[PDB]
């Protein structure tokens, strides 16, 4: 019944910066707040315990502070290893432990507009009674970009699934793939199939279309 | 060193039962309470259960209360989480953490050591091979510059699949998207590659999909129309 | 009822400095995102910079990174773009836009007339 | 001159009577703890000022000339300088002793006496009758500034710094009462002795007196009187804070949670009240009123945990019975440590 509210859901910074993550408890939990760091595909690691004491083994660039019911994790100098997810957790009692929503630390980069491609369904897939149209967004930063489908100038909803690749190792740019799936009868009743993309790096929406 | 390992994770049907195990080595269970925490794929951490070996006191979260039962065995220094009536929301990764006893500094060190966790997935679908379709490099798309090819695998139930291009000879530009869970209970994945359009007719592109749970190896070529 | 106006501009010596301001009336700058775009007379619309909500950060293009700086003021409902070390390739009309989506999708609908910035 | 002599005699009589009464009461009660020792020494220093300074002031002015050898003048001037040093130096020693007492719940007096004895040494060379010698550029300027720095400037600045530290630590109540008494004493000393030093500096740097003499002679009787009025034991015989406030708030929160528990109906209310109890207990254990304090709060947290376990098992009545022991633990330790406010 005690909620930890980690405010920054996403953070972007470069190497050498100082970052601050804030967390808020619903009630008073004294100084029983811990900060954990989890890399993708690995168990979380304890960074801060008792809201101020760094765990024995972690570097000294991490610090914690408490002000009433507001807890703060501070990284003075960013490092390539620092980029990961961070969780705040209150541990007032054994059966009352709750975790925060998390805070993913990304790599700051200049804005890059996505490259938009559209792939119509293959002739092999049409024989199976299901047609999938793919819209690919390549090498864009930041992550926040929206894709919509205009079939015969009508928007679609609930039939499109989007998958986003994480940040690249070389250029730290994202990729998105929106797949729209229809039956064979639904696919052959329309002519224009288009995907429109909006991103902060684009002055105007980018529409990729075909006719079949 | 001391550590905690987990076992018993796997695939069960919805409404089934599965007993996860947590073997702790280097320290005794009578000195630390053992907690089971759960993280859904793509979601945050969520506490599930805790057991106090010494006092025998145990507790569970609201979402797993009555369906889960956690016990301890100090003879083997293990903890057991018997999960029953597994709904579709229990697909996650389970970690087994330790926590010290009040009073003193061990209590303040909350979840100091964790285990690697085990993946528990519940689904009514069975193992089948993926269907590979070529996302062709349409000629009208960015003519004279660089274009994109792709291979789409649509219906394969066991999530771990491998996609390579030209038997591993093509690495620059390939993006393999994470598998998404469809409404039919199967996973869909796409793998695209960005190549210059000047070499479309000269070079040949063949994607290789490798699915060990089904022993399915599909080598499908992608050609412009 | 949302209007937007930009100030500043004119002729700047090479290697000089300038400070443009963008202010919107009829809608609060806070809880939105503010973008600055370029338009050369012979080129298309280029992206220059973007400022998010409060401490979420500010991002720049690959040609103005380091030389430009974006500042926000929710109390005055305005944004400032400081240009340093100008080049004759920066001669363009600078437009100001508002990102309607709070999730920073990039819905630019509230454009402005823009101000002409020229070098020598 | 007759009025000056009469006023000096009246002041001497009053000072002697007051200091004698205070010393007699202190000796009759002590026939050995701090405050008593420092105050007794301060009264002795006031008596030394009265006897060795005011009495020569009367004896010279009785005939308007000095009657005695050069060594007599040397000794009397040296002793007057010693007493005027000792007043301020032992006030400073008392302030430092109070700071030590408030830091952690006689050498300084001897150190102050040694300072007074040794810093007055040149008084055995200046006067030689006893017409005081002078330096070639200026004789009065150098020693006057030296006396100002050593008697009034440095001791008052040190006492002010010590008082600032004391008010820091107190605000971070017998100790508070003694601190206020020392503050009043130093304020009285400053008010009584500032005009004398100021006029002596003006006489040095700018090449009538009896009024400032009487005003500077008033401290030697005001200090024992204010001490007697500010000390309960002597009056009878004659005839940190922020941590305490945090502890009080945590204890009242614990009591409110106890009241909620005793009136609770189901397990959820007991669990919530005990969660608040555990939070308050941790916050109070953080505060510094220490091994027994932390041990008692560990016992409190353990009882809270036991009651939480019982409430998790659904045994509401058993949980309330177990939490009833929190009242016993409170009366055992929390009240005992709250009684430490009497010290403060
Ligand atoms: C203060 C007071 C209270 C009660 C009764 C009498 C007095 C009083 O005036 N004493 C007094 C006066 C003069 C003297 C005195 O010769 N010297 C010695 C150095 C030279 C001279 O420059 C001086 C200046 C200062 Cl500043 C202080 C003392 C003195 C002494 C040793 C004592």
């Amino acid at each position: 019944d005690i909620q930890m509210t980690q405010s920054p859901s996403s953070l972007s910074a470069s190497v050498g910066d100082r970052v601050t993550i804030t967390c808020r408890a619903s009630q008073s939990v004294s100084s029983a707040v811990a900060w954990y760091q989890q890399k993708p595909g690995k168990a979380p690691k304890l960074l801060i315990y008792s809201a101020s004491s760094l765990y024995s083994g972690v570097p000294s660039r991490f610090s914690g502070s408490r002000s009433g019911t507001d807890f703060t994790l501070t990284i003075s100098s960013l490092q390539p290893e620092d980029f990961a997810t961070y969780y705040c957790q209150q541990y007032l009692y054994y059966s009352l432990v709750t975790f925060g929503q998390g805070t993913k630390v990304e790599i700051k980069r200049t804005v890059a507009a996505p490259s938009v491609f559209i792939f119509p369904p293959s002739d092999e897939q049409l024989k199976s009674g299901t047609a999938s149209v793919v819209c690919l967004l390549n090498n864009f930063y930041p992550r926040e970009a929206k894709v919509q489908w205009k079939v015969d100038n009508a928007l679609q909803s609930g039939n499109s699934q989007e998958s986003v690749t994480e940040q690249d190792s070389k250029d730290s740019t994202y990729s998105l793939s929106s797949t729209l799936t229809l039956s064979k009868a639904d696919y052959e009743k329309h002519k224009v199939y288009a995907c429109e993309v909006t991103h902060q790096g684009l002055s105007s929406p980018v529409t990729k279309s075909f006719n079949r | 060193e001391v550590q905690l390992v987990e076992s018993g994770g796997g695939l069960v049907q919805p409404g089934g039962s599965l007993r996860l195990s947590c073997a702790a080595s280097g320290f005794n269970v009578v000195d630390f309470s053992l907690h089971w925490v759960r993280q859904a794929p793509g979601k945050g951490l969520e506490w599930v259960a805790y057991i106090s070996s010494s006092s025998g006191s145990t507790s569970y979260a609201d979402s797993v209360k009555g369906r889960f039962t956690i016990s301890a065995d100090t003879s083997k220094n293990t903890a057991y989480l018997q999960m029953n009536s597994l709904r579709a929301e229990d697909t996650a990764v389970y970690y087994c953490a330790r926590w010290g006893y009040w009073p003193g500094e061990p209590w303040w060190k909350a979840f100091d050591y964790w285990g690697q966790g085990t993946l528990v997935t519940v689904s009514s679908a069975s193992t089948k091979g993926p269907s590979v379709f070529p996302l062709a490099p349409s000629s009208k798309s960015t003519s004279g510059g660089t274009a994109a090819l792709g291979c789409l695998v649509k219906d394969y139930f066991p999530e771990p699949v491998t996609v390579s291009w030209n038997s591993g000879a093509l690495t620059s530009g390939v993006h393999t998207f994470p598998a998404v869970l469809q409404s039919s209970g199967l996973y869909s994945l796409s793998s695209v590659v960005t190549v210059p359009s000047s070499s479309l007719g000269t070079q040949t592109y063949i994607c290789n999909v490798n699915h060990k749970p089904s022993n399915t190896k599909v080598d499908k070529k992608v050609e412009p129309k | 009822q949302v209007q937007l106006q930009e100030s500043g501009g004119g002729l700047v010596q090479p290697g000089g400095s300038l400070r443009l301001s963008c202010a919107a009336s009829g809608r609060t700058i806070s809880r939105y995102a503010m973008s600055w775009f370029r338009q050369a007379p012979g080129k298309e619309r280029e992206f220059v910079a973007v400022a998010r909500r409060s401490g979420d950060g500010a991002f720049y293009a690959d040609s103005v990174q380091g030389r430009f700086t974006v500042s926000r003021d929710d109390a005055k409902n305005t944004v400032y773009l400081q240009m340093n070390s100008l080049k004759p390739e920066d001669t363009a009309v600078y437009y100001c836009a508002i990102d309607s989506d709070t999730f920073y999708s990039g819905s630019y609908d509230y454009w402005g007339q823009g101000t002409q910035v020229t070098v020598s | 001159a007759r009025a000056e002599l009469a006023l000096l005699s009246i002041v001497f009589v009053a000072v002697a009577l007051s200091n004698g009464l205070v010393l007699a009461a202190l000796a009759r009660r002590g026939r050995w703890a701090p405050i008593h020792v420092f105050i007794g020494h301060l009264c002795l220093a006031d008596l030394a000022v009265a006897l060795f300074q005011v009495l020569p002031q009367l004896a010279w002015k009785a005939t308007d000339r000095f009657r005695g050898p050069d060594a007599l003048c040397r000794a009397v001037k040296y002793l007057q300088m010693v007493g005027m040093y000792a007043s301020s130096y032992m006030i400073l020693a008392m302030t430092l002793d109070r700071h030590r007492a408030i830091c952690r719940p006689n050498r300084p007096v001897l150190v102050a006496w040694a300072f007074s004895l040794l810093l007055s040494l040149p008084q055995l060379f200046i006067f030689a009758d006893c017409w005081a010698c002078f330096a070639e550029p200026w004789g009065r300027r150098t020693y006057v500034t030296w006396i100002a720095l050593m008697v009034f400037v440095a001791p008052t600045l040190g006492i002010a710094a010590c008082q600032v530290l004391i008010f820091r630590e107190i605000h971070a109540a017998a100790v508070a009462k003694t601190v206020r008494m020392t503050l009043v004493i130093v304020v009285v000393y400053v008010l009584c002795w500032a005009p004398f030093f100021l006029v002596q500096l003006w006489a040095a740097w700018d090449p009538p007196f009896v009024l400032l003499m009487l005003l500077a002679s008033l401290n030697s009787c005001t200090n024992p009187w204010i001490y007697a009025s500010f000390s309960s034991s002597v009056s009878s015989e004659l005839r940190a804070r922020r941590q305490l406030a945090d502890l009080e708030d945590n204890w009242e929160t614990l009591n409110d949670n106890l009241k909620v528990i005793e009136k609770a109906d189901n397990a959820a209310q007991v669990k919530d009240a005990l969660t608040k109890m555990r939070a308050a207990a941790l916050d109070a254990q953080k505060a510094t009123p220490m091994k027994d304090f932390r041990h008692g709060f560990d016992i409190l947290v353990g009882q809270i945990d036991d009651a939480l376990k019982l409430a998790n098992e659904g045994k509401v009545k058993e949980a309330q019975a177990a939490a009833e022991q929190l009242k016993t633990t409170r009366n055992a330790y929390i009240q005992k440590y709250l009684r430490a406010r009497s010290t403060l």
